[PDB]
């Protein structure tokens, strides 16, 4: 398996549980488009988002939705979402680890490429 | 004040006062306490060990609310009055520490009252506490009760000192 | 200086001086608009952007390219640019600075209204 | 059978990144300590960090008993053999733990040269 | 302007007014001596806490009490203070700025000036 | 400079070029570049793509010295000399990039040389480019090679300036000596 997306909560040190993710690839007309979806797990994680053989070269657009998590906590942002755009298989099939540590006023986003 | 020689609850009996409890007033300790819809469940194993798991809403952090989920171990001393407790939010950044724990009077059931300062003021009993008056059913006490859990507010000082919690549904 | 936008760099402990920033105010049309840019000065600040009353409740975006600043220092990176959306609303303070911590591979951000 | 017998789920975890490689810090030195009874910094658990950026067990349930630890990384001698003169001689979290029952701790940080950030994911 | 600290609150998204704040400088011995200490001002900013010419040479650690500040939002935290040790080299640029970002479970730091001097 | 003012290799044959190149004297284009100990290693492969693989000592961020692992593949064209070679670190943070990869000449045996303009003068025709001096004995060229590799640094619009591309058994890893 290939990609993956950690999401972790910085307040109640905890992961971040069903926090929806939209994936998107620009497409031949700079025009994003679906290309995943789905929801964290109880462990903060999301898999099985791609195939190796699907997942080609393009710019690649995780979407991650923390304005609702946050609010759904009774708490109110700062972020609408958290954005991470970046190209993918360019140079060769690797394996992406994309993690998000999110505040309420302060989030961060590494990536692990193996 | 004079924090100690209250001369608390006598003949306590954990077990007696093992039912059910509702907040009904309260003292301001210093900081960020519990809010309203505070109930609390006295339970108890063979062991001995009095326990007893709080509910209640606090004005976490600027606005957010959260309607926090409590627990606590009580360990016992002298007086079968007195404990020492070590509390602990079930979810962590809730507010766990240990505080005096007395039980000032209580006819098991329909009131108690509940005492706790801290601190004590230079040599000298106490110097800032929060108290909590209890009682079984959720819609006030009797002629008599109320009798003394005002006559005690005086004794255990404080007599208007409280500030009756609501209970709106949110816990 | 209101929407004060900073940038440091976690590799270099130094400022993000010269690092191009695109803001965008998302249009009726659900559409974003260019609304001012620049780029960030010796000391990795980017004030002049806007006026209290230009600058009115809303949602903006703000673009931070990066690559084209690991890209002189001879790595590249794995994002494409760092972005930011937010509602700007009067509720209260009015006084906005997103700063930014960039490294190669992980960034992070931050407000203080 | 044995006395003093129970699961084997980590309870510790330690976990190192590479903010300009993109990759896990491997081979990074990690000492613990916990307070001692007269305020004396005592040796907890030693370990470098393997393939992974991870450093498992590093002790035990039992072992583990509430108070004060420490979590020293030395980023200094990562970053030197690379190539690279640091800011920080070294990562310290201070922290207490099984305060109030024991607890399952993963503490995670992300290096860069002149910066650094450490988290926490604890769950009951 | 010889050493301004700063914070930050990643929850509140302002700053960490009236943070308390001890700097240590590694003695002969081994061990730290108090350098200088206060609060976060109303900007969440640390000034004045030394000169040009009594900031020298060597290895200096800053504390920060972030559990206070959080105790008194009311959360529990998850650390017993930030802890930032560093080498004050003469090596070149000597204008130091040291910052931090507080949440309940973590916090990251940064430094900056750099060596304008070819 | 200006460009198309001047050659290439003739049918030049990928097969019979293939071999280990050993870098001489270079250009300075514009930005970070490959530093010294910069040695070749071009492959090719059944359908007929044109690998190479260079590794090489960069000046990397200040003052944090690494031995680079490139690699870079070619895709053809119209005269067999000019190529498209995309090229990538085996590690990220390493410069990846598509430049015009030509071949100046050579004899496949001991002295080719290589052009790459990646930047057109006001339609004039070449601004920035790079260029890199090859043999395949890294003791030096015969009075005659390098006679050539300094007629068609004339006729190379910028064909060799040689810097200091210094070979010093430079990227060991038997003990690291310098880098990861
Ligand atoms: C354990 C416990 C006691 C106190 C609980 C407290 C003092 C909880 C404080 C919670 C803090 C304020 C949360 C902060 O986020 C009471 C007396 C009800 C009796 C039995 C249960
Ligand atoms: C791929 C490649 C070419 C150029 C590689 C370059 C231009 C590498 C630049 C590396 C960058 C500077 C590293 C930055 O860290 C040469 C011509 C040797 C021929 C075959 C291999």
């Amino acid at each position: 398996c290939p990609l993956m997306v950690k999401v972790l909560d910085a307040v109640r040190g905890s992961p971040a549980i069903n926090v929806a993710v939209h994936v998107f690839r620009k497409a031949a007309d700079d025009t994003w488009e679906p290309f995943a979806s789905g929801k964290t797990s109880e462990s903060g994680e999301l898999h099985g988002l791609t195939t190796e053989e699907q997942f080609v070269e393009g710019i690649y657009k995780v979407e991650i939705d923390t304005k609702s998590y946050w609010k759904a906590l009774g708490i109110s942002p700062f972020h609408e979402h958290a954005e991470v755009v970046f190209t993918a298989n360019d140079s060769g099939p690797r394996r992406y680890t994309i993690a998000a540590l999110l505040s309420p006023y302060s989030y961060s986003t590494t990536a692990v490429v193996t | 004040c004079a924090v100690s020689s209250f001369r608390v609850k006598e003949n306590f009996d954990k077990a007696r006062f093992s039912g059910t409890w509702y907040a009904m007033a309260k003292k301001d300790p210093e900081g960020l306490f519990l809010q309203d819809n505070i109930v609390a469940e006295f339970s108890v194993d063979e062991t001995g060990q009095m326990s007893a798991t709080a509910k209640g809403r606090v004005r976490l952090l600027n606005n957010w609310d959260v309607c926090a989920d409590m627990v606590g171990t009580f360990t016992d001393t002298e007086d079968p009055a007195k404990f020492k407790m070590k509390y602990w939010g079930v979810a962590s950044f809730l507010q766990k520490g240990n505080d005096d724990h007395w039980i000032v009077d209580t006819d098991y059931d329909t009131y108690a009252v509940q005492y706790s300062c801290r601190l004590l003021n230079l040599d000298g009993t106490c110097a800032d506490s929060y108290s909590f008056v209890f009682s079984r059913d959720p819609n006030g006490l009797p002629p008599e009760a109320q009798k003394i859990v005002a006559q005690r507010q005086e004794e255990l000082c404080l007599a208007a000192q409280y500030r009756l919690i609501v209970h709106n549904g949110y816990c």
